[PDB]
């Protein structure tokens, strides 16, 4: 969902 | 009675004027008599000055009389004419002229001269001079004209400021005591510096080093989760000749692989030598960009980059140069240059010592493969699911490291051809340095500028500092730098000169  | 005529006076010389030159002369007068009863031999006179003149009337109504002092005319300038006659019975009558003309004692004599020297006069108008026992008439900007034992006259001319709102159009009035005047006038000329070319050099060391392979390890790291740091492999890094820890993961993927660097040494191409002065490679640095969840990535990280330097005594110095990198795996979005992941080298050195010298070894940044004379930076940037290669570039100089070659002067001293001329104004700076052969007043007076093979520091009162910055493979045979300096005075005349720099090596 939130990679970085 | 008698018919009188018509009395007529012709122009007093021909301008009708009596100048300076007349004035020491003897002028003839003429004129006509006719009509009426006016008759050849009727006595004619005027009085001029107080003292008359006299003369008969001619065939024709002529009548003239030889010579009138300049100086009486100069001094009336307005006289009548009277014609006696007769007629048959004796009847007097008396015919009347009146004459006038214009008195200019003055004459002017014009020069252009430069400021701040002593000028001889020269064709001065005829009969200039000073009065009595006059020997040095003041102007009105207090400069001197000044009669000499030689009876030269000499003019002093002030130095003045040129681009100011007040005339410099100098002037006096000389008086003499028969009623000349005599008007110099001295258009006072702007003056100038004049610049000239400086020479200066300087030598970059040449110095080859013996030195073992390469040893590069990932040594510690901030921040990260499932951190591991191993030797390349064919998969994860590609191969290198040693069993070093060249490669460092981390993150929990979130696509595919994990994040991390890896570097691959320059040991085969550097055939076991370094050289001075000389941005070296010491291997390829490869930032892996993967997408991982957040908060996985490490924040920095540190490679020791060891290896030895052999003497010519076949003693072995060991080196280690720390290179610590800071790392922001940036958050994902749908922009991509955003999402990047930013990789930034320190600029970090050692310094180890050889044979009785100390030399520091310092890193210079990052370098584009394939690009020996590329931009080098410090901050990289990659894409996500992406892996750029970049030279890691380093530099060895003899010393502390705290400065590069440099050598440094003063472009208004003698540096070979003269030292720079100041002119008569004076409050000379210089106002613009540009590299090349054209160069006007700008901005870059105290500031760095870029040469070919270094950087500049030329300052308003010329002192300078010249550094090589280029390496030294790329300096050759005859290589030479010029500057163009511009320099002003204080009413803002200006000369250019260039400031040329031999940089050799040795
Ligand atoms: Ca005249
Ligand atoms: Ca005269
Ligand atoms: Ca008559
Ligand atoms: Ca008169
Ligand atoms: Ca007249
Ligand atoms: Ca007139
Ligand atoms: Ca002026
Ligand atoms: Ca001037
Ligand atoms: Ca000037
Ligand atoms: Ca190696
Ligand atoms: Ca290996
Ligand atoms: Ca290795
Ligand atoms: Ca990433
Ligand atoms: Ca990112
Ligand atoms: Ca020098
Ligand atoms: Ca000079």
């Amino acid at each position: 969902d939130s990679t970085d | 009675e008698a018919t009188a005529g018509t009395v007529t006076v012709n122009a007093i010389t021909s301008d009708d004027t009596i100048d300076g030159i007349e004035l020491g002369q003897t002028i003839s007068i003429s004129g006509k008599a006719v009509g009426g009863d006016i008759s050849v031999g009727d006595v004619v006179k005027m009085t001029i000055n107080n003292t008359e003149y006299s003369t008969t009337v001619k065939a024709g109504g002529i009548w003239m009389i030889a010579g009138v002092l300049g100086s009486d005319l100069a001094a009336d300038s307005e006289f009548d004419v009277v014609v006696t006659s007769s007629d048959a019975a004796g009847n007097k009558v008396q015919s009347i002229g009146t004459s006038t003309h214009s008195v200019d004692l003055s004459a002017e004599a014009n020069f252009s001269l430069a400021e701040g020297q002593q000028h001889v006069l020269t064709n001065l108008p005829e009969g200039f001079g000073f009065p009595d026992g006059t020997t040095e008439v003041v102007t009105n900007f207090g400069g001197t004209i000044t009669l000499g034992d030689d009876g030269e006259y000499r003019y002093d001319a002030p130095v003045r400021d040129h681009g100011d709102a007040v005339s410099d159009k100098d002037s006096v009035t000389v008086t003499l005591e028969d009623g000349r005047t005599f008007t110099v006038n001295l258009d006072i000329q702007d003056s100038a510096p004049v610049a000239v070319d400086d020479q200066d050099s300087i030598v970059v060391q040449h110095e080859e080093f013996e030195v073992s392979e390469i040893a590069a390890s990932w040594v510690s790291y901030t921040h990260g989760e499932s951190v591991t740091t191993f030797d390349g492999t064919s998969d994860l890094g590609g191969v290198d000749n040693d069993s070093a820890k060249d490669q460092i993961r981390w993150g929990n993927p979130a696509e595919s692989k994990q994040s991390g660097y890896g570097f691959i040494d320059n040991d085969s191409n550097l055939e076991g030598r370094f050289d001075l002065n000389q941005d070296i490679s010491v291997g390829t640095f490869t930032h892996y960009n993967y997408p991982v969840y957040s908060g996985g990535a490490i924040t920095s990280a540190e490679m020791s980059v060891e290896f030895s330097v052999l003497d010519h005594l076949g003693v072995s110095t060991p080196v280690t140069l720390t290179v610590n990198f800071d790392h922001n795996e940036t958050p994902n979005t749908n922009d991509v240059n955003a999402s990047r992941d930013i990789v930034t080298v320190q600029n970090t050195h050692v310094t180890f010592e050889r044979d009785g010298d100390i030399y520091t070894v310092q890193i210079v940044g990052f370098r584009e493969v394939g690009n020996p004379d590329g931009e080098v930076v410090t901050s990289i940037y990659t894409n996500e699911n992406a892996a750029t290669s970049y030279e890691l570039v380093v530099r060895v100089v003899e010393g502390d490291g705290y400065s590069l070659p440099s050598t440094e002067g003063n472009i208004f001293d003698d540096n070979g051809l003269g030292a720079d001329s100041l002119g008569a104004d004076g409050s000379v700076t210089v106002v613009g340095v540009a590299v090349g052969a054209i160069v006007s007043s700008n901005e870059s007076v105290g500031h760095s500028i870029e040469g070919q093979y270094g950087n500049l520091v030329l300052n308003s009162d010329g002192s300078y500092v010249y550094d090589v910055t280029a390496s030294v493979s790329d300096i050759p045979a005859g290589a030479t730098e010029s500057f163009a300096y511009l320099i002003q005075d204080q009413d803002g005349s200006t000369s250019s000169a260039n400031l040329s720099i031999n940089v050799g090596t040795n």
